């Protein structure tokens, strides 16, 4: 599975980080990548258990971040 | 052995935190560097943010306080733009200023850059532009900017004047009367103060920043790379003259 | 050609209030009087607890030329619970536009901060009220539970409005979605029949609006500037809509269905931040029975004949022809910095020729910025790019804000009923509003 973590605004990049910070320590193993210049975070090779933790747990702590998750 | 004076421009806001640290450096290899084209080398600093005005900025007092709020993060508050150092032959102090920087932050993904050169290029008097040098203004960041009209989202209708506003603390007093400027209006004035612009930008933002060279004389372009020195060639070659 | 610019009707208001920033006119039911429509965002007007709310006057054609107050709200701030306060109308420029359909007013506050149920926040989510007949509603597209940057929380819902033929209201909220804006289109009877004076979300079931998008659409601001007209034949207005920051400054123009909100054309500018889009109006201007599209680009640099760019801005025309293809010509500005085309307003048959006729304006020219309305006339072939007539700002400028005459301005209504639409200029720098009447 991926998710894919969209974050906007001059504060983007504060986000990001703080939740780039948070998935390494959930998921120091995951594939974490930066993508679109700083703007996009994604993680793959996980398998629809994160995804009702770390998908949710930036929702509620950032609402305004913007999550797509596909499996397949 | 023709004099250079060297406006070194630093963008604040929150999008910067990624790329302050290679800014830092740039600053301080440039210092250094200036000193191998000419004897009679001057630099100077500023910086800028955005106009802290909704819906650019929040206006709830927490986040007045501090504009990072709640992600928690602790940053300075929104301004326009400031004149920290006049250009001096203190190297020394230009690194010590630089060094010493921190994140501000606004909400939207442009930023209020074209307030900053406006004043930067406009108050000679306490820039201390030289009568007799060139004028290299450096301008860094990771975003697109605002320009006039943009600010009417904001309640503010007054077209830029084009005039010096730099108040006892440096500040640009009318950061939130009078409007973002337009690119005509920044071209009239670099051009009649004899400025040459220079847009230090990451790559993403590189294109659209090549186009308002185009439109901007004796306007340069370069990317903003951790192998900073790429940017400095351009400084360099300008120097030749003939 | 035909406006009296020697003796117009001068109205004012309190000073600092940019009387004047807004205008239109009235039209009620039956054979009543006509009146000037007149906003005024910054009036302290005698709301209790609020400074500077805004307000929108009804001015006097008929003699006497007094302006009085419409009383579309006389209270103070509603509470949220003790000592917290759900709305904070100071400041929130009531009266900056303000459009009317018959017996109907609606005026708008976009800058109006709200307090999100949820928590003790102040976003400037915007609010309108319109006034049908004798009954005054409460109308907030913008205000629910979609808060924050990426809701609705910065729509600044208000900002523009227009109305529809077929009894709709629309409403942009350029700060949408990171600003990627929005465009709202309700039925005027569910607004009416759906308010409760104790419920904050309204939801219309007959609604039609856009949706977020991608980020990459962010930082566009749709709903800057809206305006109406059939371009697709089906007999039902569609919706016209500027995009000033779309691709990447370039600028651009969309246009919607008007029944299911479905996009069916798009324009776009030549030149990096020329900022087309600002404002954009809809008309036949050749008499072909099809609507036209009109759109403003003020900051458009062209080439002067020393190879050197300067700044007069730029209007281009899209014909629309029976096929669905339109011709484009283009119409630049007369003065460097005088920003033509920031304004544009339809006259109707201003001349009675059988052919629309059209205003633009170009609020910062003339001596000592005054501002200048310069009047096009129409033509079996388009748009006459050389203008008839010129008006001239007749005020001094002040500090801060010149007079800007020009900024803001609305025709093709007969007031005087002689056969021929008149025409209401605004110059909120010197907080003024004139009326121009059309000669036979
Ligand atoms: C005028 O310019 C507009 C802006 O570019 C044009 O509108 C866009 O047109 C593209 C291309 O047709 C649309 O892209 C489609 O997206 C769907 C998937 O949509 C769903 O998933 C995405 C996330 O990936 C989500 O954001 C959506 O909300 C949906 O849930 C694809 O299946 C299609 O193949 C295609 O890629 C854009 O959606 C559309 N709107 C916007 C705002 O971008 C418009 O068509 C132009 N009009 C004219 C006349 O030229
Ligand atoms: C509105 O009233 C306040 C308080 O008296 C005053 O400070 C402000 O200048 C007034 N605004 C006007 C006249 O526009
Ligand atoms: C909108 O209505 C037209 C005309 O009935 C139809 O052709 C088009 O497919 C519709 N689009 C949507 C999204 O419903
Ligand atoms: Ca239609
Ligand atoms: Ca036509
Ligand atoms: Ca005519
Ligand atoms: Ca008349
Ligand atoms: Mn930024
Ligand atoms: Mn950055
Ligand atoms: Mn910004």
């Amino acid at each position: 599975c991926v998710v894919r973590f969209v974050f906007r605004g001059d504060l983007a990049e504060l986000m990001l980080r703080a939740v780039k910070d948070h998935l390494k320590k959930e998921g120091p193993h995951w594939n974490i990548t930066s993508t679109n210049n700083g703007k996009e975070l994604v993680v793959r090779g996980i398998h629809e258990s994160d995804a009702k933790r770390i998908a949710k747990w930036v929702e509620k702590r950032f609402p305004r971040v913007h999550t797509e998750t596909q499996c397949d | 052995d023709y004099p250079v004076d060297l406006y070194y421009l630093m963008d604040l806001s929150a999008s910067m935190d990624d790329d302050l640290n290679t800014i830092k450096e740039l600053g301080s290899r440039l210092s250094k560097e200036m000193s191998k084209l000419t004897s009679n080398f001057r630099l100077g600093f500023g910086s800028f943010v955005e106009k802290p005005v909704s819906p650019f900025v929040k206006t709830t007092p927490e986040e007045i306080a501090n504009p990072c709020s709640s992600i928690p993060y602790f940053c300075l508050p929104t301004f326009g733009f400031k004149h920290i150092l006049p250009l001096t032959n203190d190297a020394e102090r230009f690194n010590e200023i630089v060094k010493n920087q921190k994140i501000s932050a606004n909400i939207d993904t442009p930023e209020g850059g074209f307030d900053a050169i406006m004043q930067a290029a406009v108050c000679k008097e306490k820039i201390g532009w030289r009568n007799d040098s060139l004028h290299l203004l450096v301008f860094v960041s990771d975003a697109d900017s605002h320009f006039g009209m943009d600010s009417k989202l904001a309640g503010i209708v007054c077209p830029n004047d084009g005039l010096c506003h730099l108040d006892s603390k440096n500040e640009y007093s009318m950061s939130t009367v009078l409007e973002y400027p337009t690119i005509g209006q920044l071209i009239d004035k670099l051009v009649q103060n004899n400025v040459l612009l220079i847009f230090a930008v990451t790559q993403e933002q590189v294109h659209l920043y090549e186009n308002y060279a185009k439109l901007i004389p004796g306007a340069t372009v370069g990317l903003l790379q951790k192998d900073s020195g790429n940017i400095l060639q351009l400084i360099i070659s300008a120097y030749e003259e003939l | 050609f035909n406006l009296d610019v020697d003796s117009p009707a001068e109205y004012s208001g309190p000073e600092g209030s940019y009387f004047g920033f807004a205008v239109d006119f009235f039209v009620p039911s039956a054979s009543s009087r006509m009146f000037l429509l007149v906003g005024a965002p910054k009036a302290n007007t005698t709301q209790p607890g609020i400074v500077e709310g805004g307000q929108v006057l009804k001015c006097d054609w008929s003699s006497t030329r007094r302006c009085q107050p419409i009383e579309f709200d006389a209270t103070g701030n509603r509470d949220y619970a003790k000592d917290d306060p759900l709305e904070f109308k100071s400041h929130q420029w009531f009266g900056a536009s303000v459009r009317s359909k018959q017996d109907k007013i609606l005026a708008c506050a976009p800058l109006y901060h709200w307090r999100t149920e949820m928590k003790q926040e102040r976003e400037p989510v915007g609010t309108c009220f319109l006034q049908d007949g004798t009954k005054t509603v409460e109308y907030a597209p913008c205000r629910s539970q979609d808060i924050d940057a990426d809701g609705q929380g910065f729509c600044q819902g208000g900002f523009s409005i227009d109305f529809t033929k077929a009894d709709r209201v629309l409403l942009g909220g350029p700060g949408s979605f990171y600003w990627q804006g929005q465009l709202i289109s309700d039925q005027v009877a569910e607004i009416v029949s759906k308010y409760d004076p104790n419920v904050y979300s309204i939801k219309y079931n007959n609604q039609l609006a856009t949706r977020t998008a991608q980020a990459i659409f962010d930082d566009s601001y749709l709903g800057y500037s809206v305006a109406v007209g059939d371009f697709n034949g089906d007999g039902i207005d569609d919706f016209v809509s500027g995009v000033p920051r779309a691709a990447r400054t370039l600028g651009m123009v969309y246009i919607y269905d008007g029944k299911n909100m479905s996009s069916l054309y798009n324009f776009t500018g030549e030149q990096m931040a020329a900022y087309f889009g600002f404002s954009v109006a809809a008309t036949d201007i050749n008499g072909d029975d099809y609507a036209d599209v009109f759109i403003g680009a003020p900051l458009f640099m062209d080439r002067g004949s020393d190879g050197k760019l300067q700044e007069v801005g730029q209007v281009s025309v899209s014909l629309q022809r029976a096929s669905g293809d339109f011709q484009t010509t283009k119409l630049n500005g007369f003065e460097v910095f005088a920003r033509f085309g920031s304004a544009i307003a339809p006259l109707g048959d201003l001349d009675q020729d059988g052919f629309n006729d059209i205003a633009i304006a170009a609020p910062y020219g003339g001596e000592d910025k005054k501002g200048i309305v310069y009047i096009f006339n129409g033509r079996s072939t388009g748009l006459n790019a050389v203008p008839s007539q010129i008006l001239e700002g007749q005020w001094a400028a002040r500090s801060g804000c010149p007079p800007s005459f020009g900024y803001s301005m609305k025709g093709a209504t007969d007031i005087d009923k002689n056969g021929y639409p008149d025409l209401i200029v605004g110059a909120f720098g010197v907080d003024r509003a004139i009326l121009y009447r059309a000669r036979p």
